[PDB]
């Protein structure tokens, strides 16, 4: 028995979601679907693939005409980034796996937000200055995390790329990079050589780096990664990268591990992360103000000396003020995957790249309630004095549960959304008096789940409804169990069950 | 006469324009400095061409001793040149407006620079766009209600529709004639698109910072 | 400078 909520089924998988001007932009395989916010009805679509690959057919130059070729290969366009620029003339910047991870700006016509096909420009400018570099080569097909920030009157792009040995002539990709988009909007550009920090070519395969989440807070950029503990190490880590939010380069770069213990068993692999403010009750228990940015992270146990999750999940909260306090404390190593583990730089003491010796540890807020499921999505919100967590399963179950340390909480919403796992990429929209919705991706389906009300629909009879946990605020409305505001009739009680 | 034009060179390549306001001082933009290593900077005066071609009896090339950054708001920077610029027929200073001043709407202005021109084979010679002063209120609307201006900003609409500064033009001046005299009223800074028809350009109000500018430059 | 004239050109001939 399941709920009827606005859904949308795409012809291919959904990779990234964006919400802009009452329009849902989906980043799908070979498509960019454009839905309507209210009903999730496909208003437009843009065909992004398949795209034909040829060792001479360069990026941003079409070759549908070169179909019958001695070395031709049909590739799929898997969306890696989807960014909405509103600083310059409103445009959707989209990036795919193909064309050497080139991006494209879909300029919106002045009165039609749904028109994604009219103005489309490919961000590529042939590098004459130093043909040894590629700033228009943003994204990797392996894994990519893009973060847009207007800073010093320019649109800066912080990038996290997953690499392999695959060497490229004149077109390489960078591990962590900061590039500013030119006002001519024809290309990007790295200001200095400092602007990027790559894994040494020896380690490109031995050391795979998964960039789980990226965010900006308190004048700093932060990246959340899944990498090895050390070069020679056989086991996997979750790290918190941080660097002074500047345009010219990656300054005051630092990486520290994060530990999610259960009191000393470790859930070493971050599956999803969400940064939000805390509700009053939990704020008190984590030592945070109502206005403190908090990194909530859903972690998983890794198969011994592997990186794949184990269906044993947890969730711990990292108040960024505390995360920052750790970085501002003095011991410390050199960045072993970027610098040489043996090089002269590592032994000395902006300019340098720090790796932290110890970790920041936090206990599972759910106290092992999820140690027998695989949590893949997280989104947090505030209800009154409460902090509710929206959680997705690898099994395709979506659940809402109260985040508190003052005794464990059972989820008040729990149901199968689809069969396919839940996507970490979520959307939380907020409306007046704490009641919006989430956007949950499950393969080729995107679902619009309301923040408060689903708890009530789990009660079939008035008697069942009348004895619901008080916080869900459930009442009977003639023939249904719903919140006060959802009852448009006047027959709302939490005390009476008339005859039937 | 364009004696006050300065070309800022970062790693032997032109990065920005600037303006000689006093013998040892150049007024430019914070965007013009990718590095804190002054070694990589050089200022060229006496030039008309970006590569300093026909300029050799004129060309003056100075090192940068100091970087005095303007207030948190402004994207301004004052450069102290390692040795005073010699004021000859080819090199001259530009006057500043007074602190408690303003310029009438529709006052004619010019933006100068060796920046992007959208031309195929650009000859590297100094360019000029003709602009006219506009009210901050009518300029905020013209931007489609996307940007609101401070007292530290100044608007100037284009006289030839598709015109305006771009990449490589930053730090350069907005010259207007206040009381029959050429004055630097604005500093070119990045915008929200290079030369958009009917959309005006935001510069930074030099007059707003004239107190600070004179505080530095007057040792 | 997009759409400008060369430095030596008078205002009135643009």
């Amino acid at each position: 028995m399941k709920y009827q909520l606005p859904n949308f089924t795409a012809e291919t998988p959904i990779q990234n979601v964006i919400l802009h001007e009452h329009h849902i932009f989906l980043g799908a395989t070979n498509y960019i679907y454009v839905l309507n916010e209210e009903d999730l009805q496909k208003v437009a679509e843009y065909k992004t693939g398949p795209v034909l690959e040829h060792p001479d057919c360069f990026p941003c130059q079409d070759c549908s005409s070169k179909a019958n070729l001695s070395g031709g290969v049909w590739k799929d366009n898997i969306n890696m980034a989807l960014v909405v620029d509103t600083y310059y003339d409103d445009q959707l910047i989209s990036c795919g796996s193909v064309n050497r991870g080139t991006c494209q700006r879909h300029v919106f016509p002045h009165n039609h937000t749904a028109d994604i096909q009219s103005e489309v420009h490919c961000i590529f400018s042939p590098q004459i200055e130093e043909p040894s570099q590629c700033p228009d080569c943003v994204v990797s097909a392996l894994g990519a995390k893009v973060l847009s920030s207007v800073k010093d009157r320019f649109i800066n792009f912080f990038v996290g790329n997953t690499i392999n040995s695959s060497y490229f002539p004149d077109h390489p990709l960078h591990s962590i990079s900061v590039r500013r988009l030119k006002e001519t909007k024809d290309g990007f550009m790295f200001l200095t050589d400092q602007s990027y920090i790559d894994v040494l070519p020896e380690f490109r395969d031995s050391y795979p780096i998964k960039y789980v989440h990226a965010f900006e807070s308190n004048n700093f950029i932060y990246f959340l990664t899944v990498q090895r503990e050390t070069l020679d190490a056989q086991t996997f880590h979750t790290r918190i990268i941080r660097f002074c939010s500047i345009n010219s380069g990656l300054h005051s770069y630092m990486e520290m591990p994060l530990e999610c213990i259960l009191t000393k068993e470790v859930f070493n692999i971050l599956q999803a992360a969400y940064v939000s403010k805390p509700g009053a009750q939990l704020a008190r228990q984590i030592g945070a103000s109502l206005n403190d940015d908090i990194l909530f992270g859903v972690f998983a146990q890794s198969k011994p000396d592997s990186a794949e999750p184990m269906d044993r999940s947890a969730m711990c909260a990292f108040p960024i003020k505390y995360v920052n306090d750790f970085f501002n404390k003095i011991n410390v190593r050199c960045l072993q995957h970027f610098y040489g583990p043996n090089h002269e730089h590592c032994f000395n003491r902006d300019e340098y790249r720090t790796e932290f010796t110890t970790a920041l540890q936090r206990v599972d807020l759910f106290m092992g309630q999820f140690s027998e499921v695989l949590l893949t999505s997280i989104s947090t919100f505030i209800k009154g004095d409460l902090t509710i967590a929206n959680l997705g399963t690898s099994e395709g179950r979506f659940m809402q549960v109260v985040v508190s340390r003052s005794g464990p909480s059972t989820p008040h919403v729990n149901f199968l959304l689809d069969s396919h796992p839940v996507s970490p990429e979520v959307i939380v929209e907020h409306t007046l008096n704490q009641n919006g919705y989430t956007l949950v991706i499950t393969g080729k389906k995107i679902t619009k789940i309301p923040l408060n009300g689903l708890g009530c629909r789990h009660f079939q009879s008035c008697s069942q409804c009348l004895s619901a946990p008080p916080f869900v605020q459930c009442g009977w409305c003639h023939d249904k169990c719903v919140r006060s505001e959802e009852c448009l009739s006047g027959t709302w009680t939490q005390q009476i069950c008339l005859p039937a | 006469n364009i004696g006050w034009m300065v070309s800022l060179r970062y790693r032997n390549k032109h990065i920005c324009g600037g303006s000689l306001i006093k013998e040892s001082w150049v007024l430019t933009a914070r965007q013009c400095f990718p590095s804190r290593d002054l070694k990589d900077y050089e200022a060229w005066l006496g030039i008309h061409d970006v590569h300093g071609r026909g300029d050799e009896k004129c060309k003056q090339v100075l090192n940068v001793s100091q970087l005095v950054y303007g207030p948190e708001g402004s994207d301004l920077v004052l450069m102290k040149l390692a040795r005073p610029a010699v004021l000859d027929d080819f090199v001259s200073t530009i006057d500043l407006p007074n602190y408690g001043s303003t310029i009438p709407e529709k006052t004619s202005c010019s933006v100068y620079g060796w920046g992007y021109t959208g031309l195929i084979n650009y000859d590297g010679l100094l360019r000029v766009a003709h602009l006219y002063i506009m009210g901050n209120e009518k300029c905020s609307q013209h931007h489609r209600g996307k940007v609101t201006l401070n007292e530290s900003e100044i608007c100037a609409g284009a006289e030839k529709i598709g015109s305006g500064p771009c990449e490589g033009d930053y730090g350069g001046p907005l010259v207007c004639e206040q009381h029959k005299m050429r004055m630097v009223l604005g500093v070119i800074v990045p915008g929200r698109g290079c030369a958009i028809p009917n959309r005006p350009g935001i510069f930074v109000r030099v007059a707003y910072y004239a107190k600070w500018i004179h505080k530095i430059i007057l040792t | 400078i997009i759409g400008g004239c060369p430095y030596w050109m008078d205002r009135e001939e643009c």
